[PDB]
C-alpha cells in the first residue's frame, strides 16, 4: 500500500469604494488531492503471497 | 452635455464660436464621449436612411406609449408576437424620440434573456441601444448597468449611480454572466466597459489635479494594471464552459471579445505587452492570435 | 450644557474624516455618540451617509468596533422604527451571509441575535430565520455554535409552533455531530428553551 | 458532573477577567484536568484554520485584555499562542490562569505551546516566582505551573503548511518527523533539539552561528528555503524577538515573527500584532497599541 471571473463577481470587499478586507494568500490553501489510501482490504495479501512464492 | 453637443453641431451656419469652444471642451474634459465608433453611424450611406420613415410611420407609431411596450414586457402571455413587431416598428425613429423609450428599454434587458427567446428580438434591443448611444450615453451606461444585476434575491450594490461605477469600470464585468452566451447584449457591455474605462482615465486624471491643496507614476500603474485586469477578464470569458466550437453564440462573443482587444492594443500598445508579460491560459493562445 | 442640534451641526465637518481613521478608540467613541445625532438630523442624512458610515463599521477588521456598530444599529432601530429598516438595514445586513470569511458571517449572526429583539416576532420568522436555518450547514466549527446560540437566544421571541415545526429538527440534526463545543451548546439550547 | 464543572470553569473565566487570581485548590484542580487534557496532544499540534495566532505576552493581562477587544472574544474565534506569557510581567499569574482556563474549556477553540520562558530555571530568576511567592503565599502555584508547562506541545501545524514555533529551526531536526518523536515531558536543557527549537533566531546569517543570547542557534535564508521545501511547508511562524510594527517577514516571505506584546517591558513602548488567518489561508495583521490603564 500506499480563474479571475470568480474572484471578480465577489470583489470589491462588497463596498466598491475600498480595498480588500485580506492582506494576500500565503500559499494556495485547501489541499485539493487529500487522497487517502483506500483501494481494498482482501485480494492485496494475495499478490504478497505470490511474490513471495516466486521468491521461494 | 451629448445631446447639447449635437443639437449645437447642427447648427453651423450661426453659431460660430459657441459649437467650436464647446466641442474643444469636450474633447478634453469627457474623452469617454469622444469615442469615433459610438456616433459615427449616424453618417450617411446610401440615401436609404429616413426613407422607411417617411414611409412607414404614417399607418403607426401613433398609439405606441411607453406604458404599452411596458405592459406587454411584463405579463402572463410571454409570447414574443406583439412585443417583437411593437419594438421593430418604433426603430425608424431620429434617435431623439427615444428617450421616453429608454427606461421601456432598460430594467427589462435582464428579463429578456430567460429562457427560449428569439434571435431578431436581441438585434433590434441592441440596435436600438446604438442609437440611443449616440444621444444621452451617460444615462444610458448607468440603466444598463443597473439593468444587468445578478438578481440572487440579496442587494449588495444597487444603482450604481456615477461614483461607485466610474472609479472601477470592472463592475461591468460582474454582470448576472448569463450575458455571456449572449452575443448583443455582449457588444453593449463591451462597449459600455470601454466607455468606463475611458472614464475613469478621466476621472483619475482631474482627480491627481484636485489634491495636496510621485503621484503621476501611480497613476500610470493603476491605469495599466486596471486595463490589463480588464483584458485578462475579457480574455477568461472566452472560455469554452466550466467542465461545435465555430457555430455558437461563444464564437460571437469571442469574436466581440477579440474586436474590442485589438481596439485597445490599437489606442495603446503598452496594455498588449503588459497582459503578455502577466500571460494566460494557453486555450485562448490560437483565438486571439487568429482573431486580433 | 449644549442643545444637541448645535453639536450635532458643528460635528458635522469632523465627523466625514473621524469616523474612519488610523485608531479605533475615536471610532469607538463617534459609535457611542452617533444615536444621540442620528434621531436629530433627520432620517435624509442618515441614508445620504450614515447608512453608508454603519455598513462600512460592521465589517470593520478589530471586534470593539463591531460589537459597538451593532449596539449602535440596535439603539438606532429602537429609536427609529421596526417597519423602517426592514427594507434599508435587514437586507443588506442578511446579504453579507454569504463571504468565505467567518468573521463576517458571525458579525451577521451577531445582528441577527440583536435585532430579534427589537424587529418582533411577525419579521424574524420568514426574513431573519430561514438565514440562521440555512447556515448550519457550514463546515465552519466556529460558526455552528454561534447559530445553535442565536437560536437559543430567539427561542423566546418566536412562538413555539415555529420553535417545534423547523428549529427541533435542525437542533436534533445539529446535535449528532463530531465536535463538542457546538454539540454542548445546542444541548444546553435544547434543555433551557424546555423543547426536549 | 460536566455541567458543574463546566460553570466553574465559567465562573472561574469571569472572576480571571476582572483581575482577580483563583485560590490554591482551584489553580491546583485546573492544572490537574489540564495535565490530563494536553497528555493527548502530540509535539506538532495540527490545527485547522481559520484562526487567529498571536505572539508573546509575557504576563501582560491588560495587554491580552486589550488583544481580546482587538481580535475577537476566545469562545468566538479560535487562537494559538507561540509561548512567552509567564515571565517579565507585574501580572504574570493572572495571564497563564486565564489561558489555562480557556484551554481546559475550549481545548478545540485554543492552542497555546510551549516558549523558553516555561521552565523552573527561566521563572526563578525573572519575577514569576517572586510573584507566586508574594501573591499565594507559598511557593506550590509556581511548582504546579511548572509541572504544568513540561505538557505543553512545542510546535503548530496550521493547514499542513504554515509552522508556528516559539524558537525556530534546529541544525539537528530536519523533517517535522523528528519533532513528532520528541519527549517533550522533560526539562528544558542547555543543548539539544528542543532547546535549539525554543531559543532560535532568524538573520542573514547563512547557514548556522552561536546565539548571543547563550543557548540555541542562528540560521538564515537558505536554511529556512531549505527546511520548507523539504517538509512541504510555506511559511514559519514565531515569537521570539521585539519587533516595532508587530509583524516582521525574513527570509523572502518564509518566516513572520509576531510579537504580540505592546510595550515590552514597559521600557520601549512599542506596538504589537496578530495575524489573522481565514478559512482559505488569507492573513491579516492586525495591529494594536498598549491599552491605558
Ligand atoms: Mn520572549
Ligand atoms: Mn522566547
Amino acid at each position: 500500500g500506499q480563474t479571475n471571473r470568480r474572484h471578480t463577481a465577489a470583489v470589491p470587499g462588497p463596498g466598491g469604494i475600498w480595498s480588500v478586507f485580506h492582506a494576500g494568500v500565503i500559499g494556495r490553501g485547501l489541499k485539493p488531492p487529500k487522497f487517502v489510501q483506500s483501494r481494498n482490504q482482501q485480494e492485496v495479501i494475495y499478490n504478497t503471497q505470490s511474490l513471495l512464492s516466486l521468491l521461494v | 452635455i451629448k445631446f447639447l453637443i449635437r443639437q449645437a453641431q447642427g447648427l453651423q451656419q450661426e453659431l460660430g464660436g459657441l459649437h467650436s469652444a464647446l466641442l474643444r471642451l469636450l474633447a478634453t474634459n469627457y474623452p469617454h464621449l469622444c469615442i469615433v465608433d459610438d456616433w459615427i453611424c449616424e453618417e450617411e450611406i446610401t440615401g436609404t436612411d429616413a426613407l422607411l420613415r417617411r414611409m412607414l410611420l404614417t399607418n403607426n407609431a401613433k398609439n405606441h406609449s411607453p406604458k404599452q411596450l411596458q405592459e406587454a414586457f411584463s405579463a402572463v402571455p410571454v409570447n414574443n408576437t406583439q412585443v417583437m413587431q411593437i419594438i421593430e416598428h418604433l426603430t425608424l425613429l431620429s434617435a431623439s424620440e427615444l428617450i421616453p423609450y429608454a427606461e421601456v428599454l432598460t430594467s427589462n434587458m435582464s428579463q429578456l434573456l430567460n429562457s427560449g427567446v428569439p434571435r431578431r428580438i436581441l438585434q433590434t434591443v441592441n440596435k436600438l441601444w446604438m442609437v440611443l448611444n449616440t444621444v444621452m450615453p451617460r444615462r444610458l451606461w448607468v440603466m444598463t448597468v443597473n439593468a444587468l444585476q445578478p438578481s440572487i434575491k440579496f442587494v449588495r450594490q444597487q444603482k450604481y449611480t456615477q461614483n461607485d461605477l466610474m472609479i472601477d469600470p470592472l463592475i461591468v464585468l460582474r454582470c448576472d454572466q448569463r450575458v455571456h452566451r449572449c452575443p448583443p447584449l455582449m457588444d453593449i457591455t463591451l462597449h459600455m466597459l470601454n466607455g468606463y474605462l475611458l472614464a475613469s482615465k478621466a476621472y483619475l486624471s482631474a482627480h491627481l489635479k484636485e489634491t495636496e491643496q510621485t503621484r503621476e507614476e501611480l497613476k500610470n500603474a493603476l491605469l495599466a494594471a486596471q486595463d490589463s485586469a480588464a483584458v485578462q477578464i475579457l480574455l477568461e470569458i472566452c472560455l469554452p464552459t466550466e467542465e461545435d466550437n465555430l457555430l455558437c453564440n461563444l464564437r460571437e462573443v469571442q469574436c466581440l471579445i477579440c474586436c474590442l482587444l485589438h481596439q485597445m492594443y490599437i489606442a495603446d500598445p503598452n496594455i498588449a505587452k503588459l497582459v503578455h508579460f502577466q500571460g494566460y491560459p494557453c486555450e485562448l493562445l490560437p483565438l486571439t492570435v487568429a482573431g486580433i | 450644557v449644549i442643545g444637541i442640534r448645535q453639536l450635532s451641526q458643528s460635528l458635522l465637518p469632523a465627523i466625514v474624516e473621524l469616523a474612519e481613521d488610523a485608531k479605533w478608540r475615536v471610532r469607538l467613541a463617534i459609535i457611542e455618540y452617533m444615536p444621540l445625532l442620528a434621531g436629530q438630523l433627520g432620517v435624509e442624512f442618515f441614508d445620504e451617509k450614515l447608512n453608508s458610515l454603519c455598513m462600512a463599521w460592521l465589517v470593520d477588521h478589530v471586534y470593539a468596533i463591531r460589537e459597538a456598530a451593532t449596539s449602535n444599529l440596535k439603539k438606532l432601530v429602537e429609536k427609529f422604527g421596526k417597519e423602517w429598516a426592514h427594507a434599508t438595514i435587514i437586507p443588506k445586513v442578511l446579504a453579507m451571509s454569504g463571504d468565505p470569511n467567518y468573521l463576517h458571517r458571525m458579525t451577521t449572526l451577531f445582528c441577527i441575535n440583536v435585532l430579534s429583539e427589537v424587529c418582533g416576532q411577525d419579521i424574524t420568522t420568514k426574513h431573519m430565520l430561514p438565514t440562521v436555518l440555512r447556515m448550519a450547514g457550514d463546515p465552519v466549527a466556529n460558526v455552528r455554535f454561534n447559530v445553535a446560540k442565536s437560536l437559543q437566544k430567539i427561542g423566546p421571541i418566536l412562538d413555539n409552533s415555529t420553535l417545534q415545526s423547523e428549529v427541533k429538527p435542525i437542533l436534533e440534526k445539529l446535535t449528532q455531530d463530531q465536535d463538542v463545543d457546538v454539540k454542548y451548546f445546542a444541548q444546553e439550547a435544547l434543555t433551557v428553551l424546555s423543547l426536549a | 458532573d460536566e455541567k458543574v464543572f463546566t460553570k466553574e470553569l465559567d465562573q472561574w473565566i469571569e472572576q480571571l477577567n476582572e483581575c482577580k487570581q483563583l485560590s490554591e485548590s482551584q489553580v491546583k484542580s485546573l492544572c490537574e484536568k489540564a495535565k490530563e487534557i494536553l497528555t493527548k496532544e502530540s509535539n506538532v499540534q495540527e490545527v485547522r484554520c481559520p484562526v487567529t495566532v498571536c505572539g508573546d505576552v509575557h504576563g501582560q493581562f491588560h495587554d491580552l485584555m486589550e488583544l481580546f477587544r482587538i481580535g475577537g472574544k476566545s469562545p468566538d474565534t479560535n487562537y494559538l499562542f507561540m509561548g512567552d506569557y509567564v515571565d517579565r510581567g507585574y501580572y504574570s499569574v493572572e495571564t497563564v490562569t486565564l489561558l489555562v482556563a480557556l484551554k481546559v474549556r475550549y481545548r478545540e477553540r485554543i492552542t497555546i505551546l510551549r516558549g523558553n520562558h516555561e521552565s523552573r530555571q527561566i521563572t526563578q530568576v525573572y519575577g514569576f516566582y517572586d510573584e507566586c511567592l508574594r501573591k499565594y503565599g507559598n511557593a506550590n502555584v509556581w511548582k504546579y505551573f511548572t509541572d504544568l508547562f513540561d505538557y505543553l506541545p512545542l510546535t503548530a501545524l496550521v493547514d499542513g503548511q504554515i509552522f508556528c514555533l516559539h524558537g525556530g529551526l534546529s541544525p539537528s531536526i530536519d523533517t517535522l518527523d523528528h519533532i513528532r518523536a520528541l519527549d517533550r515531558l522533560q526539562e528544558v536543557p542547555h543543548e539539544g533539539p528542543m532547546c535549539d527549537l525554543l531559543w532560535s533566531d532568524p538573520d542573514d546569517r547563512g547557514g548556522w552561528g552561536i546565539s548571543p543570547r547563550g543557548a540555541g542557534y542562528t540560521f538564515g535564508q537558505d536554511i529556512s528555503e531549505t527546511f520548507n521545501h523539504a517538509n512541504g511547508l510555506t511559511l514559519v511562524s514565531r515569537a521570539h524577538q521585539l519587533v516595532m510594527e508587530g509583524y516582521n517577514w525574513c527570509h523572502d516571505r518564509n518566516v513572520v515573527t509576531i510579537f504580540s506584546a505592546p510595550n515590552y517591558c514597559y521600557r520601549c513602548g512599542n506596538q504589537a500584532a496578530i495575524m489573522e488567518l481565514d478559512d482559505t489561508l488569507k492573513y491579516s495583521f492586525l495591529q494594536f497599541d498598549p491599552a491605558p490603564r
